[PDB]
RNA sequence: UUGUUUUCACUUUCUCCCCGCACUAAUGUGGGGAAAACUGGCUUUAUUUCUUCAAUUAUUUUUUUUGCUGAGGA
RNA sequence: UUGGAUAAGGUGCCUAAAUAUUCGCUCAUGAGAUCCCAUAAAAGGUGUUGGUUCAUAUGAACUAGCCCUGAAAAUGGAUGGCGCUAAAGCGGA
């Protein structure tokens, strides 16, 4: 009905990573429906939004967005490296981002 | 080209026939160790 | 030297397990490699795993040799020689029509128009969108008046 | 072309020969073919059976050809008969193998990859002696007289191997491996 | 990955790779509820299956077999040690991940009127020879001492029964509904007509 | 690693088979027979209107091959016991004690006493489709029949095993039920 | 015969070949640096100009890039001072990663230490 | 003490004949024989947009979508 | 410090990356699973797989891969754990 959606819904995994060891600069975002890197490489170089509630208001508003870049892909099944201004927290694997259509 | 083909098959043939010549001849002398 | 009702009826009754061979002329379709959902046919046997498949010049697939557990056997199959090669199995498969045949199966149908379902642009959607909508509106008309 | 599919054995025919010396002005030409995965270690190879059979080394040599033969007809199935010596862990041995396919390379990729998964035979103690096409008459290996019957046919028995793309996590109801 | 929460049906699994596939679910914050844990399958006979239980079951604390490895007999909480054992349970991200799972012998209430879903990478005709032994969770539990065998066999076949006639009824409203849209399909505008047979609708 | 293996089992006169799945049902006139061998990868082919069935297997490694004629066998033993009913004769022997037999609940459930004069009660219950009875001819014999060839047989050794002797010199105490024969009806 | 003695002794942790006309130019291109300052007192800096090949090689009439290629792809006369005046190459790791280091390149299991010959190209340029 | 030459034996059939004559995994089959020649191979003439013109190497020229960075202030 | 790309080693989950592709072998009622490294032998097997040499599709004798016996210790227990057999084992590519 109302409140169109026109974006990809993605979810935070945890760091870039290795075993025993984190690079909190990358964020490894995985995509509703990609499951390959080709598929992946289609969605390089747009705009992420991490979307999320407080508790009380900040600006009037109750909601705030963490803004991010989609780097490069990451390994073979569609799993991409997401750039943002700030370190996505800890507290956010496993939640929702928007993945826009622009640019 | 033809002539080149024909140059370049040439060459092949004969080293095919001399690899099929020596395995002849190994078989050739392992018939005859046999016995 | 000839049996005529019983073996025409029991041989068509015969309804096998296995039915859709490795044999040469099988039509089958890829289904992993840079040539997955695309035809070919099925022109000899190299070994167990292995076997040599020519689409005809006429689905882009070349002959090469490709590992059989990459392929699906469909049902179709022609009658071309064990020896044959890519200009007689394109003479063969226009004569037989097969993959026109092969384009009407339940299988043919539903890759003909999903592939032409994902190919729609933006108006081709909304009109799909559209006309179900009207076809709704029907339902609903005939399904209240069905009471 | 399919890389994957793709091995990298090939065929490499090399000639080569002593220098010439004081003591012999025309040394005899030793020539051979021989698989590897590259001229280079197929010039390797060849120096290391010049030392072995002849006493003939690198430094005292030098090469005379060094090209790569390629299968006439790299689509027609034809069957291979390869002599073969392999040292085991306790001893050495002679054995005859046969394959059937397009070209001898893809033939001897098969038997490195048959001795390395029946024997443990890794490539290094695998020497390659007299692989040639053999008539169907005089095949021997009951596994390759089986595949030359006058009409084959068999099921697909082998599982559905589907694209990463499709291969789906979550499937609505249970997949048929009866497939057909 | 994406759903509120993903039921799936464990009939015919493998033990080990169902409880991978769920356990990287759960850590990706993926709720999911499994159901029908008795018919878990193993690869293994069910003496050898029986055996390794049996070595598990003679590990217990020496000073005090309280705080022992609590051995557990429901298939369900078989299939909850697997996946926890295949998770980092020891941290806050892990215990969440863990709690995220649901499991059921058998389909209670909620369960049996949902979709049920089916991992085919861990499906037992898919990864198992047809020659080789395997072994059922359930009747391994029983000779373990489950004892809720029977019982949920019980259940099963009255839940086959209502989801039968629940079957019967859907198929008859599907064939009438097709029925009015093969004719309602002729009052809609021809050009509307075209457009839906030719994307196949 | 061979191709196809097939091998043919012809189907007697008075029997009726379905195979569905291979599962197989055999019937006759002294009853019917069910197996499943869907333990074994397998077509079989069922030929009604000429008799015969065949059994083929597909890509078969030496171990599987094995089982074709297990279930050939298998199939032939179904056929012939259900056309004539396979009877074991069996004989109880005995040095100085006589063994008493006693038949009881209509042809099943055999009580043995007197055995090395232990005057304690043995039993054996028959399988399912199996009856025991006593020879008319000779007096120390018993008469195991019925269709099923495994359960006659396996009804025959139940009653060899039950009785068994302990802690004497096996070789010298021979006494005992032990099959002496085994035919048809 | 010399060098060849002193790589020999070094094979097992060096790859080396041939590296035909593209291939030394472009290293020359995009990693050529070059040893500008007096006599020990080098202080490397990327070409982006002829001047200082002209500064310190034009006595040897070599006083360009493409002057430097044709000596290093040809062993020319002015060979040594091309080479010593080309400071060494700094390399970034290969594209698609190596195979083994700890092996030869001509065992036929993977390997990558010993003499490539021409195979050398195809590394260079996912080294560069 | 090397070349050179010769012999037979090599293929497809949805062909025909005989035997088992339905025996097959089979809408066929096993064994034994004939046939030409579609199939396959070769030789000519014209074409490569019906179709192919590959692969590797050397030698060159571009291109789609995009990540990060902007030292300095002559 | 910011990006990029790798080494050693890995890619079923723990754990970033393949339930990748391709070819064989193996069923273990104490399978096996990365140098150092965290034990295993002589002697056997009519388990299965592949070779070699003799005898009119049979009988033998060898050979060597995996598996099995040989193989018993004390708190409860460790291929790191879970687990894995159309491998997530072994040998390759």
């Amino acid at each position: 009905l109302q409140a169109v959606r026109l974006y990809e819904k993605g979810v935070i995994l945890g760091y870039k990573r290795s075993q025993r060891n984190q690079d909190p600069n990358f964020t490894l975002i995985s995509i509703k429906n990609v499951n390959t890197k080709k598929h992946a490489q289609f969605y390089v170089g747009k705009r992420v939004a991490y979307v999320y509630r407080t508790t009380k208001h900040h600006d009037g508003v109750k909601i705030k967005c963490i803004w991010g870049k989609v780097c490069r892909t990451h390994g073979n099944s569609g799993v991409i490296r997401a750039k943002f201004k700030t370190h996505i927290p800890p507290k956010a694997f496993g939640d929702r981002v928007r993945i826009l259509m622009y640019p | 080209k033809q002539i080149q083909k024909k140059e370049l098959q040439k060459i092949n043939h004969d080293y095919y026939k001399g690899v099929a010549k020596a395995v002849k001849k190994k078989k050739k002398r392992e018939e005859k160790k046999a016995k | 030297v000839e049996l005529t009702e019983e073996e025409k009826l029991y041989i068509s009754k015969k309804n096998l397990l296995f039915k859709r061979f490795v044999e040469p002329g099988r039509l089958c379709l890829i289904e992993y490699g840079p040539y997955a959902g695309k035809l070919c046919f099925i022109v000899d046997i190299v070994t167990i795993t292995r076997v040599i498949v020519d689409g005809a010049f006429i689905t882009g697939v070349p002959r090469m040799v490709i590992p059989l557990k990459r392929l699906k056997l469909l049902k179709e199959r022609i009658k071309i020689n064990k020896n044959c090669k890519s200009g007689f199995l394109r003479k063969t498969v226009n004569s037989t029509k097969v993959l026109e045949e092969f384009n009407n199966s339940k299988l043919g149908k539903k890759m003909i128009i999903k592939k032409k379902r994902d190919e729609a642009t933006d108006f081709e959607r909304f009109q799909v969108y559209f006309a179900k909508r009207e076809l709704k509106k029907k339902m609903t008309t005939i399904k209240n008046k069905k009471n | 072309i399919d890389n994957s599919l793709n091995t990298n054995i090939h065929q490499y025919h090399i000639v080569g020969r002593a220098i010439p010396t004081a003591k012999d002005k025309n040394p005899n030409v030793y020539r051979m073919c021989i698989f590897a995965k590259n001229d280079t270690n197929a010039k390797s190879r060849f120096w290391y059976f010049m030392k072995k059979i002849n006493k003939l080394k690198k430094s005292n040599g030098e090469l005379l050809a060094c090209e790569q033969i390629k299968e006439r007809f790299p689509l027609r199935v034809k069957n291979y008969g390869v002599l073969l010596r392999y040292d085991s862990r306790t001893g050495t041995h002679n054995m005859y193998k046969e394959f059937r396919d397009t070209t001898k390379e893809g033939a001897i990729a098969q038997l490195y990859s048959e001795m390395a998964g029946r024997h443990r035979a890794r490539a290094s103690s695998i020497n390659i002696i007299r692989i040639s096409e053999i008539s169907s008459s005089l095949v021997r290996r009951p596994h390759i007289k089986q595949l030359l019957k006058r009409r084959l046919r068999f099921p697909a028995l082998h599982l559905p191997t589907l694209q990463k793309e499709y291969r789906k996590k979550f499937a609505s109801k249970r997949p048929s491996t009866y497939r057909m | 990955m994406y759903k509120k929460e993903y039921v799936i049906d464990c009939k015919g699994h493998l033990l080990g790779r169902l409880a991978s596939l769920i356990a990287k679910e759960l850590l990706n914050g993926q709720r999911i509820v499994a159901v029908r844990c008795e018919d878990i399958n193993i690869s293994g006979s069910l003496y050898r299956n029986k055996l390794k239980y049996q070595e598990f079951l003679r590990l217990r604390t020496n000073t005090n077999p309280k705080k022992g490895p609590l051995h557990l007999r429901e298939p369900s909480k078989i299939l909850w040690r697997c996946v926890r054992g295949m998770l980092p349970h020891k941290t806050y991200k892990g215990q969440l991940a863990l709690k995220k799972l649901k499991v059921c012998v058998g389909m209670p209430y909620p369960y049996d009127k949902k979709k049920k879903y089916v991992l085919p990478s861990a499906l037992r005709a898919f990864r198992l020879k047809k020659h080789r032994r395997y072994c059922r969770l359930g009747t391994l539990s029983s000779r373990v001492g489950w004892n809720y065998d029977t019982l949920v066999k019980k259940n099963e076949v009255l839940r086959k029964q209502v989801s039968k006639a629940y079957y019967k009824k859907k198929v008859n409203n599907l064939n009438e509904k097709k029925e009015i849209k093969t004719e309602a399909l002729n009052l809609i505008n021809p050009e509307q007509r075209q457009v839906l047979e030719n994307f196949g609708y | 690693k061979t191709i196809v293996s097939t091998q043919k089992v012809l189907i007697p006169e008075g029997v009726k088979v379905a195979i569905n799945a291979r599962k197989v049902t055999v019937s006759g006139k002294y009853g019917t027979l069910r197996r499943s061998f869907r333990h074994l990868p397998i077509d079989i082919r069922l030929n009604k209107l000429k008799k015969y069935i065949k059994v083929v297997m597909w890509f078969g490694v030496p171990d599987s091959l094995a089982c074709i004629r297990t279930v050939c066998t298998h199939l032939k033993n179904m056929f012939t016991g259900v056309t004539k009913k396979f009877l074991y004769k069996m004989r109880l022997v005995h040095a100085h004690f006589p063994i008493n037999s006693n038949i009881v609940d209509n042809n099943t459930r055999i009580e043995i006493r007197n055995y090395l004069g232990e005057k304690s009660v043995r039993f054996v219950k028959a399988l399912p489709g199996v009856v025991i009875e006593k020879s008319p001819n000779v007096k120390d014999e018993i008469y195991v029949s019925g269709a099923d060839i495994e359960n006659v047989s396996l009804t025959a050794a139940l009653i060899h095993q039950s009785v068994l002797c302990r802690n004497k010199d096996i070789r010298k105490f021979l006494d005992g039920i032990y099959v002496s024969e085994v035919t048809t009806v | 015969k010399a060098t060849k003695e002193m790589l020999k002794i070094v094979e097992p942790y060096v790859t080396y070949g041939y590296p035909t006309l593209s291939t030394v130019r472009k290293l020359l291109y995009k990693r050529g640096y070059v040893r500008v300052g007096k006599v020990r007192r080098y202080a490397r800096k990327k070409i982006q100009d002829n001047a200082d090949i002209s500064k310190h090689l034009g006595k040897y009439n070599v006083h360009g890039i493409e002057d430097m290629v044709y000596q290093l792809y040809t062993c020319g006369p002015v060979f040594k001072k091309v080479n010593n005046f080309l400071w060494a190459f700094k390399l970034k790791p290969p594209r698609k990663g190596f195979k083994a280091k700890r092996h030869a390149f001509n065992e036929p299991r993977p390997g990558d230490w010993g003499n490539r010959e021409a195979h050398i190209n195809e590394l260079i340029n996912r080294m560069i």
